[PDB]
């Protein structure tokens, strides 16, 4: 849902979603989900969103209805800040734990220092249960295994109560006498000298002392209870390990790519040049969130949201087989309701209109490979 | 007039406690507006509460309210509770809201979500402010006093999440591990201004040298906060708007 | 009969409202309420906006200009008993006020920022901003405007000028509205995250401070009632 | 403004009158001179009045600069006709990346840039004005000093 | 490239500038490459002689909403035209505020005890006139600038 | 005669002055008034700055200096005639520093504004320099010290001290003169691009302010022309 | 001495100084003593230390008991 209202050219160039995957559809309570797939990182990243240097993987959700109980960039776990490199594609890995009961819309974004949230494509999770049966069990260093749903909240709890009663108790010392007119009289007309005196001042020494000595003894039972303790762990874990994708064998130049307004369909030409050995046909045509596929090239099994599918809304003018070493230009046209419904036709509102996408060429092997496009898109009004 | 002295004792009891009624909430509003744009993050999340920038920045930014409203209280009627009814205004006010939108309408945790704990540097300061009455003392040893026990105050409550854990390679302290489990969407990790070391820390220098930054600094906004209370407690009536 | 149960009234139906406007968004801030340009979150939260808005205007012009009209004119010749229950209400209505103050600029705004560490913005009319920037600010803008106009037409004290302190707290929280707009461009401009000690995000802060005039304000309201009936008892 | 823009901009160098024209202001300094005048209350004043001088700004400007935001597929770039004008009238002392202007965020929705920097001038107005009828009002003063 | 661009540190561009003459003279193009915190790099620069009238400059460019205008002074008669107007506005009010004694005569009813009378009927029907009229031509205009040129980037 | 035509002169010969001056720099701005170092740019207009230094300190001086000697020392014994033709003087002479300061602080400023988008800096004494800063802030300095002398020297509601906000409304454009040198150091270090906004560009703004001391020139003006003179005809 | 004092994993992943080699170990007076070695720099340079944009080599000791004579990194002064 936070999506469709960041910028459209932000969205469409910022960061690129595919290969995903998710472990399961419908959980009960305490399972597992997980969430895999790889993000090459755009080479046109914006100027006023600052470059991922400090970015954090996060997992989109309504509150904590999952826990995320493992997360990983590349093969190694990431709990605190990344630093990615532009024009690189990561493989990434979030393990999540259900924990209420509701279907919800878990997402995925990559938070950038100075830009904020990048949503990513998101599923519909289905969680069956009870939230009371949920448990979150870990084992500290000094041995000991504790509950993260009621650990330290007794200690939390009742030090607050205490000291918002030493809190109310002196108000109430103070409150028990006239309050505000007789003391405002008595302090205006002459010298007041009266409205504190013993033992008031004893009082207010009592509770001083009281306070300073609860204060030591407390520090000194939380060091010799739990003499162990470590500071907060933070900084960016930096040196993470980019993909190794080859290099592409197919060339894809565009030359002017127009978008009916208003209308649902975006429209672009193409011309592709095809090293390897193999023939090649175009089969998806992703350029945010949403993935064009051509019906009679690739088909999708990943179990793709379907609002943010469209098996037949990218239609090329001649998708025949392109032959190694033979160029060819072809108008490509992506249409799909989903387009206008994820608000990609607000593009003309936006300030920069440059888009962005990956097309994925398949061969009759079957094995793929992915080439990036950037180019302004020029709106069509007749 | 008044008929007798009975129900002007009455009536004296009924405004003293209908207008308590009125400037306790009142601070509570505009006091929990100043700590929630102020130090609000550091307040929501126990890994947030490092002790570094959290024990620096928060009796800094939140010693403000109590200093105008003991420059009033205290000068005007002798109650010396400015800062405690500052702070316990806060306090329940930040407690409704995390019991009741925090973990009542989303699900943190309340032993994630958590506020800080301010009670002791509010009892200091106005015990400071009103055994020997002097503003000037109150303003140096009353802040000094609300600035340094602010950590050690709070100390039991974050205590047993420091405890270090082995999660998954990797080592993180049990306030770590809440943050990680409980995914906020809207602040994620690296917004977290906490601790991240320096070359010129020195071992067990954090703690205490950011506390007593936090004391001198909440001298000198008591000092300046004083006159701005003094100022807002004015009797002055402009005779065109 | 001095004070009447218009306290009761006063903290009840305010009490109640926001209890319901409290449950309203806790069931539907999901599922028709999380997505800005759903169709269903239109026609639960867009209309619900724009019927606040005119009912809130319509308010308070009626009271204004209710509250205006019935100005006692000869203020000269006022009994004191009558003097002290006009005191009475005026310090009902500031209870009234400061119960709106807190639920405007505590609950319903720390509420937004949770709101907020939920899910990602995306409007400038969000649901939990419907409740509290749209709704509870307007409120508590009617009632300190309300408290002046009463305080100004009832009381003699508050009568042979304008009072500064009680101006600015009046004025203050209401300058909380001119500024809800404030951030936002510090943000579609300005921060590009979620956070809340951001600079940008001051000018409610700054303005936060003019709510400390309330001191100033029960300073006057003591002195209007310290006039005929300060005794006798006290002072002795 | 103007004498400077038809005589140095255009007169001196050459730069076109429909590139270097200046901003209209005539209908925000109405609205506050009026807002000030009638309900002589200066609060008043700058409440409503600053938040029109900040709010109609933009809308009274409209209809000078809406001719220039017309798109134009340029050399195969979207350009708007201000852009066209600035990309070719070249002023070397001001590059184009100097050029402080929108260039979207991802935080922004839409339809929101206008009415939201809108609403921030109008309430930074109101704290401008504030401020500075008092600094008015301390220039306005009429003491002697018996010394320098 | 008509905005800013991105050059990396050590790396070889290369660059072609396509200039319309628009001015008769004899000119010093040069070639710079303007930089975000370091200002103009001024390189080699070569003196071209242009002949001719300006008067025969023509700069025409096809909008997207097929429509053909000439830069050079395209948007000129509306933009002088409605400058004229709110300036005219101006002067108006300037000219009804001062046609009755302005500076001495007002400052010494002011001071002198209250003035209550320097501003009364129809002075106030005035200005309520004026404000609603301001208001209503901004609204007025916003409403034909969106019916004409419907579409705008 | 009261006032006579020595504003029409005050005028004409600011006019003709600027105007000639303009025409000058738009014939020299280019061809020698291009490069900085070129030895036509030299005669053409490092003489000019020079000759116009020495000019502007020598008229300042003199006008000073006679201004000053020729001060009325029995100012008690002043008819009023002769102190309103007085006023009229200085009000003639405010015209003239009004005029001044509008032709060197927009005409001239915005003139090299636009000189400056133009082509692109090369030293600190630019023509478009040499014609603003160099030469109409002398003169407006000149204009508005000798309007201040000639107040303190004849008119006896001046004199008995020195008027803050006419001090200050001679020093702050003035004060413009020792600035003239201020954003330029944060130039060859601080702002290394063409622009106006800038920070370091604000010891010109602040003190832009400065002149609106005129108010408080004008009602001290208007109070000295309402000594004797105020009617009778005014006030009734 | 400064050492021993700057954070543990600071210390440990910011330069790491190896082969290491020291010309003499006592030198008279207005005698010449040269260091050399090589410092392969961390590539997990912690985000809290800006990165080594604007670095210089200097030599520690305490107050100017050597003159740097020379000091060179790769081949250049
Ligand atoms: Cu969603
Ligand atoms: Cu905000
Ligand atoms: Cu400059
Ligand atoms: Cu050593």
């Amino acid at each position: 849902h936070g999506e469709k209202s960041q910028a459209a050219f932000m969205r469409m160039r910022t960061i690129h979603w595919y290969d995903l995957s998710w472990s399961k559809e419908k959980v009960k309570i305490n399972e597992t989900v997980e969430i895999k797939g790889k993000f090459h990182v755009f080479e046109g990243w914006p100027e006023t969103v600052d470059e991922p240097d400090v970015a954090f993987l996060n997992v989109g959700m309504p509150g904590p209805v999952f826990i995320r109980k493992e997360s990983y960039i590349g093969g190694q776990l990431v709990p605190r800040s990344v630093r990615l490199e532009i024009g690189k594609t990561y493989d990434f890995r979030v393990v999540l734990k259900a924990r209420r009961p509701g279907d919800w819309h878990v997402h995925t974004m990559m938070n950038v220092q100075g830009g904020g949230p990048i949503i990513g494509p998101g599923k519909w999770i289905t969680v069956e249960g009870s939230m009371s049966e949920f448990r979150n069990p870990v084992t500290t260093l000094t041995g000991q295994t504790v509950d993260l749903e009621n650990y330290n909240e007794g200690n939390t709890y009742f030090w607050h109560a205490f000291w918002f009663a030493i809190g109310v108790a002196w108000i109430g010392y103070w409150s028990r006498r006239p309050i505000f007119i007789p003391r405002l009289l008595m302090v205006d007309a002459g010298r007041a000298d009266e409205l504190v005196s013993a033992t008031d001042r004893k009082v207010a020494m009592g509770f001083l002392a009281a306070t300073i000595l609860i204060v030591v003894m407390a520090m000194s039972s939380a060091n010799s209870k739990y003499p162990i303790t470590i500071p907060l762990q933070a900084g960016t874990m930096r040196g993470m390990k980019p993909l190794e994708l080859p290099a592409p064998t197919v060339s894809v130049k565009v030359e002017d790519a127009t978008y009916r307004v208003p209308g649902r369909a975006m429209r672009m030409k193409l011309t592709i040049t095809n090293h390897g050995n193999s023939p090649i046909r175009l089969g998806e045509f992703y350029t945010a969130s949403v993935r064009f596929l051509d019906s009679d090239v690739y088909k999708d099994t990943t179990g793709y949201p379907e609002d943010l599918l469209a098996e037949d809304g990218l239609s090329v003018s001649d998708n025949s087989p392109l032959a190694p070493g033979e160029t060819r230009t072809v108008d490509v046209t992506a249409s799909d309701a989903a387009w206008e419904v994820y608000r990609l036709s607000d593009i003309i509102y936006d300030p920069d209109s440059r888009f962005a996408g990956l097309l994925f060429f398949f061969d009759a092997t079957g094995n793929r490979q992915v080439v990036q496009i950037d180019a302004p898109l020029i709106p069509s009004f007749m | 007039a008044v008929r007798s002295h009975a129900e002007a004792v009455q009536v004296s009891r009924t405004i003293d406690w209908m207008a308590l009624f009125v400037v306790f909430f009142v601070i509570v509003g505009s006091y929990h507006i100043h700590a929630m744009l102020t130090m609000g993050d550091w307040d929501f999340w126990s890994d947030w509460k490092d002790r570094r920038l959290w024990v620096t920045v928060t009796p800094i930014v939140l010693v403000t309210f109590p200093a105008a409203v003991q420059s009033y209280l205290w000068e005007r009627y002798r109650l010396p509770w400015g800062a405690t009814v500052c702070v316990l205004g806060l306090l329940l006010g930040e407690w409704i809201n995390r019991y009741f939108n925090f973990w009542g309408w989303t699900y943190f945790p309340i032993n994630f979500v958590f506020p800080a704990s301010l009670v002791p540097g509010a009892i200091i300061l106005d015990t400071v402010l009103m055994l020997s009455g002097s503003y000037l003392f109150t303003a140096i040893v009353g802040a000094m006093g609300w600035g340094l026990i602010f950590y050690p105050g709070n100390w039991p409550i974050i205590a047993p999440l420091h405890v270090p854990v082995e999660y998954n390679g990797m080592l993180m302290s049990i306030a770590d591990i809440q943050g990680y489990n409980y995914v906020r969407t809207g602040t994620p990790e690296y917004i977290r201004m906490v601790e991240k070391g320096t070359l010129r820390t020195f071992g067990k220098d954090v703690a205490p040298v950011s506390a007593f930054f936090s004391a001198f600094m909440s001298i000198l906004i008591y000092f300046m906060w004083h006159f701005i209370g003094r100022w807002f407690s004015n009797e002055r009536f402009l005779q065109s708007t | 009969l001095l004070d009447k149960k218009w306290l009761t009234f006063a903290l009840a139906i305010y009490t109640v409202f926001y209890l319901w406007v409290r449950w309203y968004e806790g069931v539907y801030g999901w599922s028709a309420g999380l997505d800005s340009f759903a169709p269903e979150f239109e026609t639960y939260w867009m209309n619900f906006l724009y019927t606040e808005i005119v009912l809130e205007i319509v308010t308070a012009s009626i009271l204004w200009g209710y509250l205006w009209k019935t100005r006692d004119r000869n203020l000269a010749a006022l009994t004191p008993r009558e003097e002290l229950r006009r005191n009475f209400t005026h310090l009902v209505w500031l209870v009234a006020y400061a119960w709106a103050i807190y639920w405007g600029a505590s609950y319903f705004t720390e509420q937004d920022g949770t709101w907020h560490q939920t899910i990602v913005r995306d409007t400038d009319f969000t649901p939990s901003h419907i409740i509290e920037f749209y709704l509870s600010y307007p409120i508590y803008i009617i009632t300190g405007f309300a408290a002046f106009i009463y305080a100004k037409t009832r009381l003699p004290f508050f009568a042979k000028g304008i009072s500064l302190p009680y101006l600015v707290l009046v004025v203050g929280p209401f300058m909380i509205l001119p500024n809800v707009g404030l951030n936002e461009w510090g943000h579609t401009f300005w921060f590009m995250e979620e956070l809340f000690v951001a600079p940008l995000h001051y000018g409610f802060v700054i303005f936060g401070w003019l709510a400390l005039a309330v001191m100033g304000t029960l300073t006057q309201t003591f002195y209007s009632f310290a006039q005929g009936g300060l005794g006798q008892s006290l002072c002795e």
